[PDB]
RNA sequence: CGAGCUGGAGAUACGCUUUGACUCGGGGAUGUCCGAAUGGGGAAACCCACCUCGUAAGAGGUAUCCGCAAGGAUGGGAACUCAGGGAACUGAAACAUCUCAGUACCUGAAGGAGAAGAAAGAGAAUUCGAUUCCGUUAGUAGCGGCGAGCGAACCCGGAU
RNA sequence: GAAACGAUGACUGAAUCCGCGCGGACCACCGCGCAAGGCUAAAUACUCCCAGUGACCGAUAGCGCAUAGUACCGUGAGGG
RNA sequence: CCCCCGUGACAGGGGGCGGAGGACCGAACCGGUGCCUGCUGAAACAGUCUCGGAUGAGUUGUGUUUAGGAGUGAAAAGCU
RNA sequence: AACGAUAAAAGAAGUGAGAAUCUUCUUCGCCGUAAGGACAAGGGUUCCUGGGGAAGGGUCGUCCGCCCAGGGAAAGUCGGGACCUAAGGUGAGGCCGAACGGCGCAGCCGAUGGACAGCAGGUCAAGAUUCCUGCACCGAUCAUGUGGAGUGAUGGAGGGACGCAUUACGCUAUCCAAUGCCAAGCUAUGGCUAUGCUGGUUGGUACGCUCAAGGGCGAUCGGGUCAGAAAAUCUACCGGUCACAUGCCUCAGACGUAUCGGGAGCUUCCUCGGAAGCGAAGUUGGAAACGCGACGGUGCCAAGAAAAGCUUCUAAACGUUGAAACAUGAUUGCCCGUACCGCAAACCGACACAGGUGUCCGAGUGUCAAUGCACUAAGGCGCGCGAGAGAACCCUCGUUAAGGAACUUUGCAAUCUCACCCCGUAACUUCGGAAGAAGGGGUCCCCACGCUUCGCGUGGGGCGCAGUGAAUAGGCCCAGGCGACUGUUUACCAAAAUCACAGCACUCUGCCAACACGAACAGUGGACGUAUAGGGUGUGACGCCUGCCCGGUGCCGGAAGGUCAAGUGGAGCGGUGCAAGCUGCGAAAUGAAGCCCCGGUGAACGGCUAAGGUAGCGAAAUUCCUUGUCGGGUAAGUUCCGACCUGCACGAAAGGCGUAACGAUCUGGGCGCUGUCUCAACGAGGGACUCGGUGAAAUU
């Protein structure tokens, strides 16, 4: 058949415990010199398209 | 080569292989072959030629009679194109003549001989065949016939003189499987070759025999296979 | 019947109905093509014809088996009925006669039922008085590798 | 089986009322009955269908279906 | 079949010319040899590479026939 | 875990709530005897347009083969039917059978075959040999004239009408070249200035004192009835007269003139892109089909459908006063099929699946050839997750020092070899073979000279490490077993030494054959055959051969006798009634095939008590003891070769021994080469790891 298998269901305990890592971590959002829209550290602001000078259209 | 008809293949009878083996085959077509040849009494034939004939061994005679009505006949040996037939009870010991057995004279080869009057020719018919005549009884006359037994055929009854044509079935020596194939299906399949269910010399372990019988029941090697029969009456001395 | 109706349909538009719609009960009239299928063919529901009447449309006919002819038969029915044919698993703690069982199944014929029926009988009283069914006799009498097991009928009571 | 009687595939084959068949081999006596022509209602059986009822079910029950012999499966019979 | 040379018991040998073969190599096509891969697959039997046949006992389309102790079988109790 | 082939993908622009994924543009890459194109089957609206965006789509979708609505499919000539027949199916009458049913002559059904009238273009969003434009053709009914007398079946004949290989001449589709023609422009990086570059370069029909290979043919008179049921003016047969070359008849195709068409492109409008209008040239040379001429030529054995249409005859019938045939007008033109997918994401495979599926077309360059191989036209496509990373390990690859089989069960695997030309080539042989044996050399470019080309030969010269410069591309040899050989087999673990085979033998079978299927006195196969044939069984090319035993068993044969069934035959014993009678059982003798009994039989079952192995083989696909013993080869040889004979337990058609050739067969050795190995390394790609999207499983 399908060679190495479970050998016992893993608890709900076991299971959780094994996700104690899968915490997602909130990005570090700066805010914008200019158009004072959240912008993230090293690109392009979205909202005004501005890094120093206005770079992207809108 | 000349109005023949169309003989299709054809192995199992009703649905099932009755006649074991059996298959390939260069498709071939029938030629009506003039076994009786009593209507044509009195009436003189020219052999406009000898022709190839599949479905027989005795090559066929092309008869081109006077009234201008085209028959076929099984050539006998030394017929040659250009040569006169006549059939009916007035005929010489020539060649490919029909006469029936009364006016055949006694020490006569002949082929063709028929065994009913009418009918047509039954005995004696394929490649290099002879009906040896030992001579007459009352209506009947004592023939030696191709296997060495000697019957009781009336007078009258026809034949034709001479021995059948195709010389001999010997310088064909086939050669390889597939010339016997241009003809019948993949020969004798061994029954020692068989299984236990399939046939009696089938299983064991190995090359092997132990009793020796055909297919279905019986034995085979000597067996008397002939029935306790009317036409026994009209035979004297059968075995070889 | 007596005011609603326009199918389910939960849907709008057009309408119909006290000169009695709708619905219900009872008759008729139309009923394409296939199917016994039946003009002939066909891979059901499609191809292709001929004959008679006819202004074309359109209508009628054209299968075999019975008999003079009128008129009858083919085909379909859940189960029930009789008939022709008829298993084995199984029981016998093996198996072969026996049992399962004349069951299951196939086939034929038919009907609302059929079957059977008017004593060359049952039978032991010189009683009975067509048949079928029910109770009973009775697991009696008997049959039986006298084993597994199988099993009446007469009398009597009753439906008719 | 001591196997009567019915029944019939093969062969045979009678009597005609001081006659024929039966009564559990068979005989005699006693007794019951007339085959070799046909029909014949009612009581009996079953339930596609219809009505009524129920110490029947109430959505995994009850019919396979609160409707479907559908969807789905199978070349098909069939299964569902 | 046509030109050439041979004679001790011999057979033929040479040139042209023809175009035979269950002949050869090899695609298509039929096939399945060896390795690996695939092994809850891309796939209920496959893939790449290698390999057998390749004018024959050849391969293939339609149409039709034979089946259940029955069929079919260049014979494995194979296939149905 | 996976997201279904390692044929890529990039950027721009657009759309939209939203874009790696939808549209468009420019590139890139993969197929190109297909991964293009046209059918058939099969599927069923999947087609086109406009919308949609739950679910299906292995991710995402604004998109789709999904969902909704509307549309689209056009035939006298193409397929099928109103025509034909094959296998087979059915089948009045008929032949059989418990039933149900099974067979079966004609006939009828039945294409995979025969027969039969149309081509060139145009273009819907989506059809086209169907619609439309142009100019044809087929049949039917009638009309008007020609014409002036037959017309000719349900039957006759001819004819349709048939293989495989090979091959001569001519051509076409089609393809190539050029300083041929025609058209558009421009090119510049260094040059060319066009003799460069790109593209196009003829399809149908009518006529023509034009060229033309090839291909097909006898015409008439008469005689015999005994031939075609009869008849025949038709056909066969026999005879007579002109049958050499020729002679007629036919033009594949070419050429020319005309004409309708198309034609590279240009021209204007532009509603984001299509519509409309116009139109040049048409050369010379080369190649060339599996197509056409055609039913050609030759060779061969295994000896190559039928029926209708058609052409010719008379019979009967109507008519010889309005015949048939022709010509020109009109009229007529039924039914089903036609979209789309169709080597595939639309069919079969439960899936948008790495399989399977019949036919046709399938361009160029190079390479002896080619449908091979590489690249590439036209056309189609990048395979419905993506992006990083650059670990172990796993898959598919490249290279590898020194060694070269030491690996191991085994050179398993993987190298080497590799095409064409020249030289050269063994034992052994069935004189064919073995053979591509083995081995060696050449191969590119330029020039000059020669010839038989697309090309080749000789000379000299040039360049590179290298010249079938890349792709396709035999490693070879020695000895053995087994089987002669090509072939066949276990769909899905066995391809073989299995089966088959040509050949040999025994044997049965006389024709309503044996034998076989079957309810059956049916029917059919055997066989429209006939002992030079058919059934069975064995052995298994060819060569030399095949011994001994007939007791047992089987088969064929004899019969002095013994044994034996029903039946014929009834001697006797017994029941009952008073009695004739009616009844229960019953010997002897006679009564069949069989069996015991006697002889035969081995390419019958068998044996080596009925006899104890003739040749030949032998430690063998057979041998236990066993790794027998001696020799070979190796440094070393349980295997292998050879001898020997002590054959546990070879041996003559369950064939014995041998045999050239053949083998994806099995065993042993050698050369070559090599990552099999000492002993592993480096490198590449695809997974594995990481992120974002979707998200299984056995097990518990
Ligand atoms: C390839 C996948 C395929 O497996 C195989 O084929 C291998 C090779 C096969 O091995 C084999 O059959 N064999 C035959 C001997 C060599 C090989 C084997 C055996 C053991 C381990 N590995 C290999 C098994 C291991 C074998 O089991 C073995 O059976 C033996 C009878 C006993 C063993 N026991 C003792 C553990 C067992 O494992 C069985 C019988 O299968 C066929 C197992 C059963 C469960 C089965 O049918 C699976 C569903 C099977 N069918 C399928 O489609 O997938 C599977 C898993
Ligand atoms: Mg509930
Ligand atoms: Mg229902
Ligand atoms: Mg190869
Ligand atoms: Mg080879
Ligand atoms: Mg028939
Ligand atoms: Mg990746
Ligand atoms: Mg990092
Ligand atoms: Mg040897
Ligand atoms: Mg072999
Ligand atoms: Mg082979
Ligand atoms: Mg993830």
């Amino acid at each position: 058949a399908k060679h190495p298998v479970p050998k016992k269901k893993t608890s709900k305990s076991k299971r959780d415990m094994r996700r104690s890592h899968h915490a997602l971590t909130a990005p570090n959002l700066t805010e914008c010199p200019q158009c004072h829209g959240k912008k993230l550290s090293h690109h392009i602001c979205p909202n005004c398209g501005y890094y120093d000078g206005r770079q992207v259209l809108a | 080569l000349t109005e023949a008809l169309p003989k299709t293949g054809g192995r199992n009878n009703r649905g099932r292989i009755t006649s074991r083996f059996i298959g390939g085959g260069h498709k071939r077509l029938y030629r009506i072959i003039d076994f009786k040849r009593r209507d044509k009494s009195g009436v003189n034939a020219k052999v406009a030629a000898i022709e190839y004939d599949p479905n027989r061994s005795a090559r066929i005679a092309l008869l081109h009679y006077a009234d201008g009505e085209k028959r076929y006949i099984l050539a006998p040996e030394g017929l040659t194109v250009g040569a006169t037939v006549n059939a009916g009870p007035e005929a010489e010991p020539k060649l490919g003549n029909a006469l029936p057995l009364r006016f055949v004279p006694v020490g006569a080869v002949v082929h063709a001989l028929e065994l009913v009057p009418g009918k047509g020719a039954q005995l004696a018919r394929s490649a290099g065949t002879s009906v040896q005549v030992q001579g007459k009884e009352s209506d009947y006359v004592i023939v030696r016939l191709p296997s060495g037994e000697l019957r009781r055929v009336h007078s009258e009854c026809y034949a034709t003189i001479g021995a059948v044509g195709n010389a001999e079935h010997k310088n064909i020596v086939l050669g390889k499987a597939g010339r016997s194939r241009w003809l019948g299906r993949k020969p004798h399949q061994r029954g020692s070759a068989m299984n236990p269910v399939d046939h009696p010399h089938g299983g064991g372990e190995g090359r092997t025999g132990a009793g020796r019988v055909p297919v279905t029941p019986w034995g085979k090697p000597t067996k008397g296979l002939k029935t306790r029969r009317k036409r026994k009456t009209s035979d004297r001395f059968i075995v070889t």
